[PDB]
């Protein structure tokens, strides 16, 4: 599975610009698709979201009516069309896939993501810390919190735990509660209680490190947390 | 308002109008019990000839009152309210069967000319609906008619089922000539429609791609043209006749004219009812499980 | 000779069996029809807070 | 001749020994026991979308997932709780006719008068559901697939025998052979340690899927068995013939313990299956409806009226809080 | 609910192309290839161009799927019901083996599983497209060998013609709904290309009876 951003680049206020993700390696039109943002040095933040088969569209409402989302599922491309750009824009673009059944992870796989360089109600979560410094073989314990309590009558929590090592891409984690990812290993855990949530990793090894992220799905739109970077 | 000898007329049309609702009343029975008792599953035609049943049936039980009308002494013995009740409720029975009819040539067209394998007997659905909003036009109309005339309408006697002017009431008079003109329009339909059914039936049964049941195909379009012949004769005189009863209604004249025109009224009222009783024995004949089932059981 | 060996051979197989009677099997039956009867959902209703259709 | 005397002697001398030594029938110690009255179930849920008749059903291992084959050619696997369509699978033959979920819900393996059992695997990285692998080597129309785990697999078939797989390999481990009509159904006991199938030549057979040895027979019936399952206890095990009866035996007393019949019924029985107390055995039969049999005192405690056609296929959830029954009217139907 | 109104849309997406495909099949024609196997059926499949074998063709803008089960060998009891619904059922005899025996002549083999085929509680309302196979081999056999080894209740002339039609007569008497359901005999012609066509003709006639029986004026 290789999802690959274009469009990226250095662009003036006021203009527009395209980002195209080419999926290659698995069923594009049985995949819904988001488009996440990440400032630099600042955290992640969802764009945009678009169903299987282009039916339910929905925007992040700082940008609502403002991108364009578009669908070539004969030719698997994702566009996002973006009208005006401000200085807030500048971003890291990121293109995920998630499929909706019963029991299914559907913020799996991310994109390579692509950079954007522009010149000069909805649920709040909060992570406790930004930088934790910790040595290798040391159970570590991030703990995050929510506003509304995220246990939906389903009895499913819809709360996702994210690692962005240095330099790589998001990669799924959790995806309810203690719900572990395709080929992650199993030292990650994740519990927690309707707002107060925690993750425990034991046994740390080197290559753990990283910058944390939780997220809440629950409703639009999707809201992530500051972003707990561990340091070694 | 001649009074005018009517005394044979009296006798005719109680006559023909008891032997009518007789014949009607046990067709409908017996076709409403081979639709509901014996057919556990229904098409788009089943239901659609299961409410002509209905509609006929309710026409049926329309009738008696005319009957007894008609043989008593030609003199209305109740209320206005019933007399209005009656006279609107054969009429709507009568154009429900009608409008009826001409969607079961209608679909019978689709479903035998141009249908090339199937529509996967999803049809009824499409069915109930015309069904329903058919029946519910016809009750409103029904309902804001007779409450129009019960109350607005200050004409009350103790004559009913007789000749009356329409200048105090002219909605009524220009309804009933959109009635006439859409029934028109349905006879139009229905006579291309099982038109073109015979003719396909013939071509394809002179054609003879193969020996088995090559004459069933003629029998069909026979009776296609029957069923055609039947309705024609059933229905056409008494609405190429209403054309000058509304003629004659909305304006002043001599009522030597009026009495040829309500006789006239009144045999084309017979023609046009004849049709509630023949109409299942129709089907019953042209059925070939029914008509082979009634010939062993006989 | 050799066509119905197999056949003998099979069915003196199944004579050395470790027979359990009728009734020592019957009541097995019961126990377990007994000791997992509250826990079945159906043979006695549930109540309609915890029943998910 | 010596083999058929020595044959029937055994057959003698072993029915003699099983009739002798028996104490009594289930209904006399049973009799003391009190009813359970009228299982009233009601269609909680009804599954629409199949264009065909449904011939199996099996439930999934959460007592949640549910995959059902139809004949168009169509797999589908539905949310019971929420009537949802989770999967819709393209069967390369439309003539299925059996199959199953595997224990862990990876895997759903599924055949008929192809003579393949086809086995294809749901938690891909495609987001679809791929054809895992093809099981070749019977020469009749297959029946019964059935898990052991995600990499084995026992399908019985119309050859008379049936076949244990490995689908690593593909290569047919073991056969069980000695059946004398089409083995048309089996069930797997639930210690993985044991199965029984029931064939056309009116007689049952347990069977071991490590040594592939005939471990017991069993008969009583007069026509072609079509369904079996085992008790919960995996002691015991109920058979569903044309003859319209449904027979208990059990493993170890040999003998029939109960029979389940009635002078109304009289089209046979098309699937079996058992409520998690093994207290309720529900039957679905040929004529339109299923039958809710107190599996202890042989009476129909209920009725599952709906099913304008054949009811084909039965299931009962893991925790029994469902019952899913599958019928020729193409409509899957939710009882609680 | 955002996940689960991603889940109901999804299973509606299922249900849509389920509908699709539910409309496309029901658009093709269902044939069952019966015969005794010395029937020749192997010439018909050659001249349409494990198990159960599926031979799909196109002609005049009309599919067909006819399946072939003659290598099942098992009771045909358990699976038969699966063909309930199949436009037709194709059913091949030898007339070449009327005195060739398999105890008892392969005639009546293929004369009683016909009687077997054609009165089966499954098919009442299907038709059957009857195929007379070794036309010429049949013809030259009985100018040495009489029909009365087969039949012994026949009385004619040793000819192609009286023989074959007494044959053709001899199957359609098994028929018992003689008013349910029809009997499509037809002699197979080797280089004339006329065996499809009449397959094409009698599938026709069949659709055309089955909507004549709905409509409800036949
Ligand atoms: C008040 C006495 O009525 C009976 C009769 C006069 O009848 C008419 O003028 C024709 C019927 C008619 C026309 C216009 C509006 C309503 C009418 O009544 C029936 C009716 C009700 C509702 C709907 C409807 O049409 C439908 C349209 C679509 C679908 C379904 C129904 C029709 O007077 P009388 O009995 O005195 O007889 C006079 C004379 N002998 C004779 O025969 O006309």
């Amino acid at each position: 599975v290789q999802l690959v951003e274009s469009g990226g680049g250095l662009v003036q206020p006021g203009g527009s610009r395209k980002l195209s993700c080419s999926a290659s390696g698995f069923a594009f039109s049985s995949f819904g698709m988001h488009w996440v943002r990440q400032a630099p040095e600042k955290g992640l933040e969802w764009v945009a979201y678009i169903s299987s088969g282009s039916g339910t569209i929905y925007y992040a409402d700082t940008v609502k009516g403002r991108f364009t989302i578009s669908r070539d599922d004969p030719k698997n491309t994702l566009f996002l069309q973006m009208t005006s750009l401000r200085s807030e824009d500048t971003a890291m673009y990121y293109c995920v896939r998630s499929i909706y059944y019963y029991g299914s992870s559907p913020f799996d796989f991310w994109g390579q993501g692509t950079t954007l360089t522009v010149s000069s109600s909805d649920i709040v979560m909060t992570q406790a810390t930004s930088s934790v410094p910790v040595t290798p073989g040391e159970s570590v314990s991030i703990s995050c919190r929510s506003s509304k309590s995220l246990l939906h009558s389903n009895g499913n929590t819809y709360l996702y735990w994210f690692l962005q090592r240095p330099g790589q891409s998001p990669q799924l984690l959790i995806y309810r509660m203690s719900n572990l990812a395709s080929g992650v290993p199993d030292r990650f855990s994740g519990s927690g209680s309707g707002t107060a949530f925690t993750l425990t990793i034991s046994r740390l090894e080197a290559e753990d490190v990283g910058v944390y992220y939780c997220m809440q799905h629950l409703e639009y739109p999707l809201t992530f947390g500051a972003g707990t970077k561990l340091e070694l | 308002t001649c009074p005018m000898d009517e005394k044979l007329l009296s006798t005719v049309l109680t006559t023909s109008y008891s032997v009518i609702f007789i014949v009607g009343l046990v067709g409908n029975i017996i076709a409403l019990y081979v639709f509901l008792g014996i057919h556990r599953k229904r098409n788009s035609i089943q239901i659609y000839l299961l409410n002509v049943a209905i509609a006929d049936l309710l026409l049926i039980f329309c009738l008696p009152f005319r009957i007894m009308y008609h043989i008593n002494q030609n003199k209305w013995t109740l209320g206005v309210i019933l007399c209005k009740v009656v006279g609107t409720l054969f009429y709507m029975n009568m154009y429900i069967s009608i409008i009826l009819l001409g969607f079961i040539s209608l679909d019978r067209y689709i479903k035998i000319n141009r249908s090339i394998q199937q529509r996967k007997a999803i049809t009824t659905k499409q069915s109930i609906y015309v069904c329903c909003i058919v029946w519910m036009l016809a009750l409103g109309g029904f309902l804001t008619m007779i409450i129009l005339t019960l109350k607005k309408g200050g004409h009350n006697s103790t004559m009913c089922f007789h000749y009356r002017d329409k200048h105090n009431a002219k909605g009524e008079a220009i309804f009933n000539f959109i009635l006439v003109v859409m029934f028109w329009l349905i006879f139009l339909l229905i006579i291309l429609s099982y038109i073109k059914i015979g003719k396909n039936l013939l071509r394809i049964s002179k054609r003879r791609s193969k020996f088995p049941n090559s004459g069933k195909y003629a029998t069909t379009a026979r009776n296609s043209f029957i069923v055609l012949i039947i309705f024609t004769i059933c229905f056409v005189p008494y609405h190429a006749f209403r054309f000058i009863y509304i003629s004659s209604q909305l304006n002043v004249s001599s009522c030597y004219w009026k009495e040829i025109v309500h006789k006239t009224n009144e045999i084309m009222l017979v023609l046009s009812s004849f049709n509630s009783c023949l109409d299942p024995v129709m089907y019953f004949l042209m059925s070939s499980n029914i008509r082979k089932i009634m010939c062993q059981l006989l | 000779i050799a066509q119905a060996r197999k056949l003998v051979e099979q069915l003196k197989m199944e004579a050395n069996i470790d027979r359990i009677k009728v009734s020592k099997a019957a009541a097995d039956l019961m126990a377990y029809c007994e000791a997992h009867a509250k826990e079945d959902p159906l043979l006695t209703p549930v109540p309609a807070s915890e029943n998910p259709f | 001749d010596q083999l058929r005397q020595e044959a029937e002697q055994l057959k003698n001398q072993i029915r003699d020994a099983r009739k002798a030594c028996a104490d009594a029938t289930l209904s006399q110690i049973t009799n003391n026991i009190d009813p359970v009255g009228r299982i009233q179930m009601r269609t909680r849920r009804t599954l629409r979308g199949h264009l065909a008749k449904i011939y199996a059903m099996h439930w999934g291992t959460d007592s949640r997932l549910l995959v059902s084959a139809s004949q168009d050619g169509k797999l589908i696997i539905w949310d019971s709780y929420t009537t949802n369509k989770v999967h819709a699978i393209p069967l390369r033959s439309s003539w299925v006719m059996t199959c199953a979920y595997a224990p862990s819900g990876n895997y759903v393996a599924c055949g008929g008068l192809d003579n393949i059992c086809s086995i294809y695997n749901l938690k891909t990285r495609e987001g679809n559901v791929r054809v895992s692998r093809e099981l070749a080597g019977h020469t009749g129309y297959l029946s019964c697939c059935r898990f052991l785990d995600d990499n084995q697999i026992v399908t019985s078939s119309g050859d008379t025998t049936c076949a244990l797989w490995d689908i690593e390999t593909g290569q047919q481990t073991t056969t069980f052979t000695g059946h004398t009509g089409d083995v048309m159904s089996l069930s797997l006991a639930p210690d993985t340690r044991l199965f029984v199938s029931g064939a056309c030549d009116a007689s049952a057979k347990l069977w071991d899927v490590r040594e592939g040895m005939c471990r017991q027979t069993f008969t009583g019936h007069e026509s072609d068995i079509n369904a079996i399952c085992f008790f919960p206890n995996g002691n015991a095990f109920a058979t569903g013939s044309d003859d319209a009866t449904c027979r208990l035996f059990d493993l170890r007393a040999d003998q029939e313990l109960m029979t389940y019949s009635h002078d109304n019924i009289i089209c046979g029985i098309t699937s079996v299956s058992f409520s998690k107390s093994g207290r309720l055995l529900l039957a679905g039969y040929d004529d339109f409806n299923c039958n809710v049999w107190d599996a202890l005192k042989a009476d129909r405690a209920g009725v599952l009226a709906g099913h304008d056609n054949r009811v084909s296929c039965l299931g009962v959830t893991d925790d029994g809080m469902a019952v899913a029954t599958g019928s020729w009217d193409s409509f899957l139907k939710i009882w609680n | 609910s955002a996940e689960d109104k991603a889940a109901v849309e999804r299973s509606k997406m299922i249900d849509r192309n389920l509908r699709e495909d539910g409309e496309k099949a029901a658009r093709e024609v269902k044939l069952l290839l019966l015969g005794a196997g010395e029937s020749g059926k192997s010439t018909i499949v050659k001249q349409m161009k494990t198990g159960i074998v599926e031979t799909h063709f196109t002609f005049k803008d009309l599919h067909f799927k006819m399946f072939d089960v003659g290598g099942q060998r098992s009771e045909r009891k358990k699976w038969i019901h699966c063909f309930e619904g199949v436009t037709a059922i194709i059913f091949c005899v030898a007339l070449s083996d009327y005195d060739l025996v398999l105890e008892m002549n392969r005639m009546h083999e293929s004369m009683k599983l016909f009687d077997s085929i054609c009165n089966n509680k499954w098919f009442t309302d299907t038709s059957i497209i009857l195929f007379l196979n070794k036309k010429d081999l049949f013809e030259e056999k009985i100018k040495k060998s009489p029909l009365t080894i087969c039949y012994p209740e026949y009385a004619g002339s040793n000819t192609y013609e009286e023989a074959a039609a007494y044959i053709q007569c001899q199957f359609e008497d098994l028929n018992k709904r003689k008013d349910t359901k029809e009997i499509y005999t037809h002699f197979t012609c080797a280089t004339d290309t006329k065996n499809v066509q009449f397959v094409f003709d009698a599938v026709t006639d069949v659709i055309i009876k089955n909507n004549l029986k709905d409509c409800g004026l036949f």
